[PDB]
RNA sequence: UUAGGAAUAGUUAAUAAUAAUUUAUAAUUUUGAUUAGAUUGUUUUGUUAAUGCUAUUAGAUGGGUGUGGAAAAAUAAAAAAAAUAAUUAAUAUAU
């Protein structure tokens, strides 16, 4: 399950989902970190 | 391409510094082009008069991998692995350096390990593979008993 | 299908009455189906439940599907009343974002 | 030319038929009938589609209208069975009116 | 496949990826081809916070007895622009603005020159509807100086957060084309001083301090403490 | 019977032909999207080996009965702006048309006018395109462009593309698969050959010089600062949104 | 606190301190009286917190 | 010991369902018939149903089941039962499709009796 | 009058050769016995019954049958046949002044290339979807059923698996037996006779498929 | 399969026939059809000396949407569902 953290981008809509897929740049960089131990 | 691969050994060899012209001007982007283009073409951009020549050269050859789907060879890699100290090009990715650093650590440490170099049948082998076994265990038996009035 | 224990008898087949979904949509006041007309000014309750009641259904208790012009009824909710804790962002962490914003309607009662 | 190949799988009609023998029963007047008349129908539907075309225009539009518009049309498994009375039985007496037997054949 | 993630590697499915190739999975939903899209829930969605105690009017309302005053008209007109501007600057509203309508300048999104990213758009052609903010943009994409040999729709030309420096020698009038940036490998010869690559295949960037330090305080290696 | 004589495994299909979504209209900038690089590659190819019957002296005569048949799908250059008869001229204005053929005139002969011509019974439309030269390309002497003077010289040097296409077919016809031979260009090697003055005056480089100092560092690389759509490499999105592999990921923010 | 089913900080008077919230295991957490799903996300939680992710996940409430 | 054909047919009860079978599925139940029609008055013009009918295939009494060693089996190899046959054309009313009766042997193992039945089919003769 | 489609003309041309069964000789007989037009009328007729705007396109053919082609080829074997000393006469090396006689050729030219690419059509690639026919002004209800709805995606396609599969009569065409041994004898009707049947290739072909076919 | 046994049909084959304007001395059935009744089947159950008698709960579902590869789609304690959420153990549910 992809997970959606806190300080992600959030979409101010009252028609949809509050918080979107729009990451930060240390959670691109983190997620790169953990996409390597996976690929061992 | 064959035919334009001995024209571009040709002008590397001769050390005229105009076979990249002619590679970007004829086998460029109307040909299907291997990786040993620019196998030959890294000692015409060894050749340069500055490194930063040689260097934005060599990344340039990488972007046309990246572009013209010729993916670069591992004797391309292994020309720019060796002057690393002078370009600073990175030729591998992030993924494989990880997979090679671990990889190697542990068969280092597996190769001078004295305890773990025994066989291990449930690894080593596969027994068996044919869908019938190789010998009569006694079944089936092809006539009825008692209480069973189907037969066949 | 289901495992079903045979009987020599005949199988009773009941139509058994439920709690009808309609009467605690109107008492809850998320129907959107009732048009009603004849607009009237005495006032209305409606019993507040668990995630029943929203803007959305609010504003056609105000406004019902007959056509009305002016929002002129009382309106009575039993147990509506909501609670906001304030929010606030957090500085640490992986990044910044802001927490803090929730009720504590429907869950926390009054007069316990 | 009585015996078929086991070899290839020809039957036993075909493998006269590729040593140029013929095996035929003499016909009666109707089993003629049925060989003979088989060219006249279509050179009847070939002048009419000829010499008519806006009537032939108009059957074959609502042919197709017919054809386009039904509610079995998609290829399944109910409409690729070749007898389908006999095949899904147990909708003949509740659900489809359609035929009234399930059995119209030796199967 | 094309092109796979890790090759065919199924240990865990999120090993595959989040899309298992870049065409799209079925042949009958050619929208699910991946591509880079825009956060368009913030973009397109701009501050109505500077409208209020503006009185706006619909266009079909034209009686007279519908009409406001002149300096209302002209600072709800003011307030319309700044409600239009709020979020970001369009496509066609960096064009309008431009002589020969923008053609040959350079458009850019605001992450595409950040990181290692460097991408542009030399505008070809636009076709604005009667609608101005909107409409169909063409042009040249230029990734990291390779670039493309023919004109390209700009994706989500629409959306705004668009910018722009308008320089003269690159305006091309309507009488003639808009001649398609050259590539620094082939078609100029390269050169260090001109322009350096920032990144290259087989290249990933440097860890920065911050984030090794945000990681291990994440993690619990580093003492992180109130 | 007629119902088993096959399975209904791959049915007769409706051709792209009577399709309007498949079928690309001339009025529209997406037929010149289709047909100009197309050209960019002909004049390539014209301009580096003879090709037989690509420039004429004459628009070609068939008869008006046989005009429909044989002309769609043959191409010729003649010198001059000189168009065929029986034909409405119809200009093309649009910039959203005339902007495929920037490579065209640009790196190639520079494109004066695109002129669409439709016929009286509008069947058979024609492509006509007047370039000015000279070439920017160089240009061989046993090429079919050295027997144009329009092409060879530096009014006089206008010359005239002619391609015959039919008005509504899909793309598949508007396409020239015959003249995509990769002939070679000898410029870089006219300078070291005997026909050359300059060929005593290079001098080889036999081995790389010694380097003393090693590479430019790169500046400081700065993270972004803006909210990413994620990982590019699990998003299945090329290395920038343009070119490259998944498996290969480069050139994003890291 | 994500869940709406998972009333997490509801029972924050059910440890006495960091330790005693990270010591307990899901059958202390039966017993001091916690429903299943929301002692499964105290303890799914801590398992996290113990590997490396802390707790940020956006609340799916409202 | 040599387990039977039962002991194979319930492993692989077991490796399909996780379970061979529930128990208690005899219950001795008491099947009454209660009529409701009148004496000779059954809606039905040849089988007029009187008494508990049993419901089932090939787990009826007398029990039946297929015979399959007959001259078709010791004339022919076949690679499935009833790919080659052999029988007798008795009509020929329609156009290349000759009516062939052919027969087959059931076996009545209370009885310990095997009887020929008739089966007709449709061939094809160009 | 001047047929606007092939299938009117085949229509034409099958009345012509109907309505004049052993007349067929005197119908389109329209030249002497040493070449000069004798009766221009028939002349004039038989021009416009190959009009341009029927016969004039590449893939006129494209919706003619099996037994449609035998009919063109019938009638442009006796064009061929009655006026034998026009043709071999005046389509080898002779130049005429006469503005009708020349576009007659070029139409009985192009009739008679087209239909020969037919037959070839239908012979090298059976039930091939290049050589499927369909229905002229044929209803094709995928273009009506688009056109009838809201695309907000119009690569959305509705009754696309019913719509891609029908239209008005769309059928699989290959050469029959009684259609390839018509066809391999007009197609030798087509040629002279000093010409040897023999070297053909593609009456060869005709009885080479017709052999296999009932092989 | 029916304690009191007779007729059946969107019908059979051929076919240059998708989408049958034609041809035929057509097809099923007393070796038991169609319809009506009962009705998931199944060496898995029980009993016995028993090739006998007696039981069964795997399933499927031509008009709800031509979507989808496949309608199986109006509701199932897992079949963990695209970042290692968690994988020490037992309750795993009431809560
Ligand atoms: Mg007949």
């Amino acid at each position: 399950r992809q997970i959606r953290p806190y300080y992600n981008l959030p979409s101010k809509s009252e028609h949809g989902r509050k918080m979107t897929g729009f990451l930060t740049p240390y959670r691109h960089w983190m997620w790169k970190q953990n996409e390597l131990w996976r690929n061992v | 391409a064959d035919m334009h691969l001995q024209v571009v050994e040709t002008m590397v060899g001769c050390g005229t510094m105009k076979a990249n012209d002619y590679f970007v001007r004829n086998v460029l982007r109307q040909f299907s082009w291997d990786s040993r283009f620019l196998e030959a073409l890294y000692v015409e951009y060894r050749r340069q008069d500055d490194v930063d020549m040689w260097a934005e050269l060599t990344k340039r050859a990488l972007v046309w991998t990246a572009r013209y789907n010729a993916p670069a060879s591992e004797r391309l890699r292994r020309l720019i692995e060796d002057d690393y100290d002078t370009i600073r090009v990175q030729t591998r990715t992030f993924r494989e350096l990880a997979v090679f650093q671990f990889r190697d650590v542990e068969e280092r440490r597996h190769s001078r390990d004295v305890v773990n170099e025994l066989p291990n049948p449930w690894y080593d082998y596969v027994a068996h593979a044919l869908p019938f076994p190789d010998r009569d265990a006694g079944y089936p038996d092809e006539y009825g008993d008692l209480g069973q009035w189907r037969a066949p | 299908r289901m495992p079903r224990k045979p009987t020599p008898y005949v199988r009773k087949f009941l139509e058994g009455c439920p709690l009808p979904e309609t009467l605690v949509d109107d008492i809850a006041g998320a129907n959107l189906k009732s048009m009603a007309p004849f607009f009237t000014t005495a006032p209305r309750y409606i019993v507040a439940a668990e995630s029943r009641l929203s803007k959305l259904f609010f504003h056609h208790a105000l406004y019902p599907a007959g056509g009305a012009r002016r929002p002129c009824r009382v309106l009575i909710v039993r147990g509506g009343r909501s609670v906001r804790e304030p929010s606030f962002t957090i500085n640490t962490g992986g990044g910044r974002g802001e927490v803090g914003g929730g009720s504590r309607g429907y869950r926390d009662p009054a007069r316990r | 030319g009585l015996n078929g190949c086991v070899e290839t799988g020809r039957s036993r009609s075909e493998v006269a038929r590729d040593l140029g023998l013929s095996y035929t029963r003499p016909l009666h007047e109707n089993e003629k009938k049925q060989l003979s008349h088989q060219a006249v129908y279509y050179e009847r539907l070939a002048k009419f589609k000829m010499e008519q075309p806006e009537a032939a225009r108009a059957m074959e539009r609502e042919r197709f209208v017919r054809k386009f518009s039904g509610m079995f049309v998609k290829m399944d498994i109910r409409s690729g069975a070749p007898d389908f009375p006999s095949t899904y039985r147990r909708l003949l007496g509740t659900k489809v009116v359609r035929w009234a037997s399930k059995r119209h054949g030796p199967n | 496949r094309a092109d796979p993630l890790n090759g065919g590697s199924s240990m865990t499915l999120g090993s595959k990826g989040s899309k298992l190739s870049p065409e799209p999975h079925r042949r009958r939903m050619p929208w699910t081809a991946a591509k880079e899209y825009v956060p368009g829930v913030v973009l397109n969605a701009r501050d109505k916070m500077v409208l209020d105690g503006v009185q706006l009017l619909d266009i079909e309302s034209i009686d007279r007895a519908s009409q406001l005053d002149p300096l209302e008209v002209l600072r709800a007109v003011v307030a319309t622009r700044e409600y239009n501007i709020s979020t970001g600057k369009n496509i066609f509203q960096l064009a309008s603005q431009a002589t020969y309508n923008g053609r040959g300048q350079r458009f850019y999104r605001k992450e595409w020159q950040e990181g290692t990213y460097d991408k542009y758009v030399t505008l070809s052609a636009i076709d604005f509807d009667r609608d101005g903010n909107k409409g169909t943009a063409y042009g040249y994409i230029t990734f990291h100086g390779e670039t493309t040999t023919r004109p390209v729709q700009v994706d989500f030309a629409d959306v705004p957060g668009w910018y722009m420096d308008f320089v003269e020698e690159r305006a091309v009038p309507f009488t003639g084309i808009v001649p398609p940036p050259p590539s620094i490998g082939t078609d100029v010869p390269v050169d260090p001083h001109s322009y350096r690559l920032k990144a290259y295949p087989y290249y990933d960037a440097p860890n920065p301090p911050e984030f090794v330090e945000r990681l291990l305080k994440d993690r619990g290696v580093l003492p992180d403490t109130p | 019977s007629r119902r088993f004589r096959y399975n209904t495994k791959f049915p007769a299909l409706v051709s792209y032909n009577k399709l309007p979504w498949e079928v690309v209209n001339h009025e529209t900038p997406q037929f010149h999207m289709h047909v100009a690089p197309h050209y960019e590659q002909l004049l390539t190819l014209a301009a580096s080996s003879p090709v037989p019957h690509i420039i004429g002296s004459k628009h070609i005569d068939v008869p008006r009965e046989h005009r429909l048949r044989l002309l769609p799908g043959m191409l010729y250059l003649l010198d001059g702006d000189t168009l065929p008869g029986e034909f409405t001229i119809n200009r093309v204005l649009d910039p959203t048309a005339l902007q495929y053929y920037g490579r065209l005139s640009s790196q190639i002969v520079t494109v004066e006018a695109v002129r669409m011509l439709v016929p009286d019974d509008l069947r058979l439309l024609c492509n006509c395109i007047t370039f000015k030269g000279p070439l920017h390309l160089p240009v061989a002497p046993y090429a079919s462009l050295a027997s144009l003077r329009g092409a060879s010289q530096g009014g006089s040097n206008c010359f005239t593309l002619y391609h015959f296409v039919r008005p509504n077919r899909p793309p598949k016809e508007l396409q020239l698969e015959k003249y995509y031979i990769h002939a070679p260009c000898v410029a870089p090697l006219s300078e070291f050959a005997s026909n050359s003055d300059e060929r005593g005056n290079w001098r080889p480089r036999l081995q790389a010089p010694k380097r003393t100092r090693r590479a430019t560092p790169l500046p400081a690389y700065r993270p972004p600062q803006s909210y990413l759509m994620g990982l590019a490499e699990r998003l299945a999105v090329v290395p920038g949104g343009c070119f490259g592999r998944r498996s290969l990921m480069w050139g994003h923010w890291f | 606190d994500i869940h709406r089913l998972r009333p997490t900080s509801d029972f924050k008077a059910s440890f006495k301190d960091w330790n005693d919230l990270f010591t307990c295991d899901k059958r202390q957490l039966r017993v001091r009286g916690i429903p299943r799903m929301t002692r499964d996300a105290i303890r799914t939680a801590v398992q996290a917190f113990q590997n490396g992710n802390p707790p940020e996940r956006f609340d799916t409430k409202e | 010991p040599w387990w039977n054909f039962q002991t194979e047919h319930r492993q692989r009860c077991v490796l399909m369902y996780g379970g061979a079978r529930t128990k208690n599925t005899h219950n001795a139940n008491h099947r009454v018939f209660i009529k409701k029609y009148k004496r000779n008055a059954f809606p039905n013009r040849t089988r007029h149903h009187w008494a508990v009918s049993m419901t089932g295939v090939l787990s009826q009494r007398p029990r039946r089941m297929p015979w399959p060693y007959d001259l078709t089996s010791l004339i022919f190899n076949q690679p499935r039962q009833g790919s080659d046959k052999i029988g007798y054309v008795v009509g020929t009313s329609m156009l290349k499709t000759a009516v062939v009766a052919t027969n087959h042997m059931v076996y009545y193992p209370k009885f310990n009796q095997r009887v020929s039945r008739t089966k007709r089919f449709f061939a094809h003769d160009e | 009058p001047s047929p606007h489609t092939a299938l009117g003309a085949v229509r034409i041309m099958a009345l012509i050769s109907e309505g004049s069964g052993s007349d067929i000789g005197k119908t389109i007989m329209f030249s002497d016995a040493f070449g000069a037009v004798t009766r221009f009328g028939i002349l004039r007729g038989l021009s416009r019954v190959m009009s341009v705007e029927a016969f004039g396109c590449k893939d006129a053919l494209e919706n003619v049958n099996e037994s449609e082609l035998c009919i063109i080829l019938h009638f442009c074997a006796e064009v061929r046949e009655q006026n034998a000393a026009f043709f071999r006469r005046y389509e080898a090396s002779e130049e005429d002044s006469d503005p009708q006689q020349v576009s007659f050729l070029a139409k009985y030219q192009q009739l008679s290339q087209i239909a020969l690419a037919r037959c070839k059509r239908l012979l090298y690639h059976p039930d091939s979807p290049r050589a499927q026919v369909m229905s002229e002004d044929g209803y094709i209800p995928l273009v009506e059923l688009q056109r009838h709805a809201e695309g907000t995606n119009k690569a959305a396609l509705i009754h696309y698996n019913l719509g891609i599969r029908s239209a008005q009569g769309m059928r699989r065409v290959a050469l029959g037996a009684q259609s390839s041994a018509r066809l391999a004898e007009l197609v030798s009707r087509l040629e002279e006779a000093s010409a040897r049947v023999s070297g053909n290739t593609l009456v060869n072909d005709l009885v080479h498929h017709l052999s296999h076919k009932a092989a």
